[PDB]
């Protein structure tokens, strides 16, 4: 089997900014075999360019392609958000036909705290025996942030779901949800309920909270 | 499969470059331009080769290289009711070597004949000349150039034949030639493509050493333009004339060979995988490349004759061995360092013709290894057996009245016989197995389907193609005659026989299968009509 | 134009034996030759079959082989994948992929169709609304929430008010956790329209007949 691998996995970049992203081969492959496709968060793949350099119809003239041998590169020359995506090369030369680790270009924009926003357990969820609390932090930038939970003063560790989204595509912004989730006599047997966010955009990390009685 | 396999891409290259550069690119192409309205000739002739010719050319070099077996085989996993095929185009191939051979042996004999300072046949005053001589070509048959009267008193003694049945005396100086000539085959493909791959670097390139020489000596003699002249100055109204599709039509076949079984055999030792039609078309143009050059080198010299030597080129612009053996020499003789361009003359004209016999050959070979592997197991020592045979009955050939037998064979060992063969393998690969299934096998060996343009030429054109020859090649049907000389009613029975014992195995073969099966009649079919592969 | 449907996949026990279908249309479905790759949820593409246009050429990958086995309808001009002994890292959205040049790559690509292979069992959600904290709400713009636990397998469809309300709303993706995905949902409504106008949670989970509205009320 040809194992491809492209670098960089993740790239953010500014719009209008240039971008390259690099697919290697562990065995040779000869030029007019090896393809890319483009394909968008949540959508099917799509033929983006054939044979190393040829644009396949539909495909914007900013995008270019170059390479041989065991090295080939994808070359955007003056991005829009439009193009944020994830790339794939692909090789058809020999069986097995084998498809490359991908590179995702993300939009780059300027900074933004989140906007956290804790809540309690559900009524409904309470007289189930369960008893989840559920933090929102919303638009924010970078992706990279750290969720802290308390329950009355002590760090709660294990017990949490965090799911972050894919990059909004108006404002190229994240959101992530964090689900402290308990039984209900643990939840039964406290008040203040934490939820702390620490991101770059301050060293004092965002705090949210609330106490089980008001 | 362990079959064997190039041992280099040139090899094959090499190898099918020479099978199609020989002769007739030499001697028959100029003068179809020449007669044909000049350059305007190019276009009947491109045509004929563009929708008739390359489509042909290239269906046999990628079947040879998909179903990867020799001639025989290669149409029993194919169509099992038209295996026939195979085995008619073999002895085909058996049947020309019978004589295609004797033309390198002339090449030879005049080669040994040029190691001299006063070519021999250049004066009229010689014991083999007549009261009846020209020192040069002209128009009456009763007086024939000094350089003819050679060939025809001296090297081919054919004045001491009164017909086909005096074969009289076997001349053994050229006897000896056709036995260097079957030599130079063995030793250079006993063992193998390992072998054969490698000799035709020296016999397929070594005629554009000598084109290139003979093309500047042509090209800076006094007189040369006149030559170039006559050869490509258009004249539009042959195009009109439909006798003129029919002669590019039929040189664009001769001239690439295709379903002749070679290429099927040279291919078949391809890689799977090897772009065959980048092959086919590269192939191809280096061919009808080096006639349009072969083209210069005579015409260039064959315009000299005209302006110096003060002959009419209509009596000097022949076509046939007449050209390389007669003509060309005669004007070679009267350049200055002239034993030299007489050695690389001859020694090209040998060259030329031995790729081309070597593939002859293989055609044979290959397709009895890819079936009885008696043969397979004993290469070396089924050649000796083949090519003896070839020597012996080629004594025949070496006679006084050698070349009656020759122009016999010439006529009917593969003349009406190879174009039904090719008509059926149209027929049998576009229709029968499948265009829908060869575009399958091709893109699952190049990677790409052929383009529509490429089925249509071998669904339609092709047949028809064939058709528009064999048939306006039938109109034209004569007795078989040389000179003055008639040939007997049942030398031409004979040439019947051995025309229908190529053809014949078509519906032999196919009735012979069928009766051999059980079933009923579309289960009957159904069965020969399937492939192996499938 | 051209396109093409993938169609059949769903849940399966490992061992289990699932046929996928995809059905071409748009272009002579006989001249081409098609291909199935596959996704993975950790979103690495790779190759598993490719069918010759007669169908008479068929490579397998050599993770598959043995076990799938791709035919072709070009009558109906249908693509066909047969699965068996399913093993569970089979699990992946499967791509009908139109390739006939080598040279010119997958020319068109379906929608796709899902296979979970799991021994796990089918559970139905419970939604919870998220009603904010009573105190404070001294704020501009109220954010609401959704909540989808502990349900299996995926898909699940969420929507606010039936879905009429898009700006605002931050659909989290789901994440497995002991054989059991929870997913929730945002939404940030000026203070003006909630509680003055009526926000409901509409989720939807076909694969347990599920049709649940949850209604955001305050606390
Ligand atoms: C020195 C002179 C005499 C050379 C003789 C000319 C030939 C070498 C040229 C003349 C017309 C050319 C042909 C004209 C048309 C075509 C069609 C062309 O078709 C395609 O482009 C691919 C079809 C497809 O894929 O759909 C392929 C090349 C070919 C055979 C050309 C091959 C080379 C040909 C025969
Ligand atoms: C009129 C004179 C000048 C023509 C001379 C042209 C000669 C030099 C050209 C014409 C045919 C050519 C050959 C055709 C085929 C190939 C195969 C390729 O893989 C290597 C080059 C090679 C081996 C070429 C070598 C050069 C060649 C022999
Ligand atoms: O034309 C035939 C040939 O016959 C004679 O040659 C004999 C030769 O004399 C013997 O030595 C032996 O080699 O067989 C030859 C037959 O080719 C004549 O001498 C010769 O002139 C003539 O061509
Ligand atoms: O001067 C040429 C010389 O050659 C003649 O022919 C030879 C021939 O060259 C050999 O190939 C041999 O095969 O046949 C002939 C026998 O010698 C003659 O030898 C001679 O008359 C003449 O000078
Ligand atoms: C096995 O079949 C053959 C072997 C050798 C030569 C031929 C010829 O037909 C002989 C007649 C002139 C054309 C030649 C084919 N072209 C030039 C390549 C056929
Ligand atoms: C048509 C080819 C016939 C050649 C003679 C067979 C020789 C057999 C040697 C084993
Ligand atoms: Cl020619
Ligand atoms: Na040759
Ligand atoms: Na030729």
């Amino acid at each position: 089997e040809n194992v491809l691998t492209q670098s960089p996995a993740i790239m953010s970049t500014s719009p209008g900014e240039k971008v390259t992203m690099t697919c290697r081969a562990s065995s040779s492959v000869g030029s007019s075999y090896l393809h890319w496709y483009q394909q968008k968060s949540g959508a099917s793949p799509k033929l983006w360019i054939y044979s190393t350099s040829n644009l396949a119809s539909g495909v914007p003239a900013r995008f270019s392609g170059s390479g041989s041998g065991t090295s080939y590169s994808l070359t955007i020359s003056s991005v829009e958000a439009e193009d944020a995506a994830t790339y794939y090369c692909q090789q058809f030369s020999g069986y097995p036909l084998t498809f490359g680790s991908g590179t995702k270009l993300e939009m780059k924009r300027a900074d933004a705290a989140p906007t956290v926003s804790i809540f309690p357990p559900s009524s409904e969820q309470l007289t189930s025996g369960g008893a989840s609390v559920v933090c929102f932090l919303n638009n924010f930038y970078p992706k990279d942030i750290n969720v802290k939970w308390k329950i009355d003063g002590s760090e709660r560790q294990n017990g949490v779901l965090n799911s972050w989204t894919d990059q909004d595509s108006k404002d190229s912004t994240y959101s992530m949800s964090s689900t402290l989730t308990l039984t209900k006599d643990e939840y039964e047997r406290h008040n203040s309920y934490t939820c702390e966010a620490t991101h770059k955009t301050s060293t004092s990390p965002i705090v949210k909270s609330f106490n089980r009685n008001e | 499969d362990e079959r064997e396999t190039w041992s280099g891409k040139v090899d094959f290259l090499l190898s099918v470059i020479g099978f199609a550069v020989d002769l007739a690119n030499v001697w028959r192409f100029p003068y179809l331009c020449y007669k044909n309205g000049g350059g305007a000739f190019l276009v009947p002739y491109g045509i004929m080769l563009a929708v008739g010719g390359i489509p042909l050319f290239y269906m046999e070099l990628a079947l040879g290289q998909h179903n990867r077996k020799g001639a025989i085989t290669c149409w029993g996993r194919l169509v099992p009711l038209f295996k026939g095929i195979g085995y008619a185009v073999v002895l085909i191939a058996f049947y020309v070597g019978f004589y295609y051979n004797v033309i390198i042996a002339w090449s030879l004999r005049f080669f040994f004949a040029s190691f001299t300072n006063s070519l021999p046949w250049t004066s009229c005053n010689n014991i083999w000349n007549t009261p009846n001589c020209r020192p040069f070509e002209g128009h009456v048959e009763g007086f024939q150039s000094a350089a003819s009267e050679y060939f025809n008193r001296y090297i081919l003694e054919l004045n001491r034949s009164e017909g086909i049945h005096d074969l009289g005396a076997i001349k053994w100086d050229m006897a000896l030639c056709l036995l260097i000539v079957y030599l130079i085959c063995y030793f250079s493909l006993w063992k193998g493509i390992s072998t054969s791959g490698k000799v035709v670097w020296f016999t397929a390139l070594f005629p554009y050493a000598v084109l290139l020489i003979l093309l500047i000596r042509g090209l800076t003699l006094p007189g040369s333009f006149l030559g170039i002249q006559y050869y490509l100055t258009p004249n539009f109204s042959a195009i009109y004339k439909a006798e003129v599709w029919v002669d590019a039509a039929t040189q664009v076949f001769f001239s690439l060979g295709p379903g002749f079984g070679v290429l099927l055999a040279y291919a078949s030792y391809n890689k799977y995988h090897n772009n065959v039609y980048k092959d086919a078309l590269l192939t191809s143009f280096i061919n009808s490349a080096t006639s349009f050059i072969a083209g210069f080198v005579i015409f260039s010299v064959l315009g000299y004759m005209a302006h110096t030597l003060g002959v009419r080129i209509e009596d000097v612009a022949t076509e046939g061995p007449g050209l390389v053996f007669v003509v060309y020499p005669a004007a070679i003789a009267t350049m200055p360092a002239s034993t030299f361009w007489a050695l690389i003359f001859f020694m090209m004209l040998a060259t030329l013709g031995l790729d081309s016999s070597f593939g002859g050959m293989e055609a044979i070979i290959t397709a009895l290894s890819d079936e009885f592997p008696k043969i397979k197991r004993n290469r070396e020592l089924f050649v000796a057996g083949l090519f003896s045979l070839y020597f012996v009955v080629g004594l025949a050939s070496c006679t006084q009245g050698g070349f009656y037998f020759l122009h016999l064979l010439d006529r009917y060992a593969a003349g009406y016989s190879i174009l039904v063969a090719v008509f059926f393998e149209a027929i049998a690969v576009s229709w029968i197995y499948g265009t829908n299934r060869f575009s399958e096998d091709i893109r699952d060996m190049i990677g790409f389907p052929p383009g529509r343009y490429w089925q249509v030429c071998w669904r339609f054109v092709a047949p028809i193609f064939l058709l528009f020859i064999t048939v306006y090649g039938l109109i034209g049907y004569e007795p078989l005659t040389y000179a003055d000389y008639v040939y007997p009613s049942w030398a031409n029975a004979l040439g019947w026989c051995i025309a229908g014992s190529s053809v014949v195995m078509i519906p032999a073969v196919a009735i012979f299968k069928l009766l051999s099966t059980p079933g009923s009649l579309r289960q009957r079919f159904t069965i020969l009509t399937t492939p192996w592969r499938d | 134009e051209v396109q093409l449907v993938e169609s059949g996949g769903g849940l399966v026990k490992p061992g289990g034996s699932l046929k996928l279908s995809c059905a071409a249309s748009g272009f002579t479905f006989s001249s081409y030759a098609m291909s199935w790759v596959r996704q993975s949820p950790e979103k690495r593409l790779e190759w598993v079959a490719e069918i010759s246009s007669g169908g008479r050429y068929i490579y397998y990958s050599d993770t598959v082989t043995g076990r799938f086995t791709i035919s072709r309808d070009n009558a109906r001009n249908i693509l066909h994948l047969e699965m068996s002994s399913l093993r569970s890292e089979d699990t992946a959205m499967y791509y009908c992929a139109r390739g006939e040049v080598r040279q010119r790559g997958f020319d068109y690509w379906g929608q796709g169709t899902t296979l979970t292979v799991s021994s796990a069992k089918t559970t139905a959600p419970s939604v919870y609304p998220l009603a904010p904290v009573c105190g404070d709400t001294t704020g501009s713009s109220v954010t609401l929430g959704c909540l989808v636990k502990g349900y299996f397998p995926e898909p699940v469809t969420l929507t606010w008010n039936s879905g009429s309300l898009s700006s605002g709303v931050h659909t989290f993706p789901a994440v497995l956790q002991s054989d059991l995905y929870t997913l929730s949902s945002s939404v940030t409504v000026t203070s003006s329209t909630w509680p003055s106008q009526s926000i409901t949670c509409n989720v939807a989970h076909p694969a347990s007949s599920t049709k649940v509205d949850k209604k955001i009320e305050p606390r």
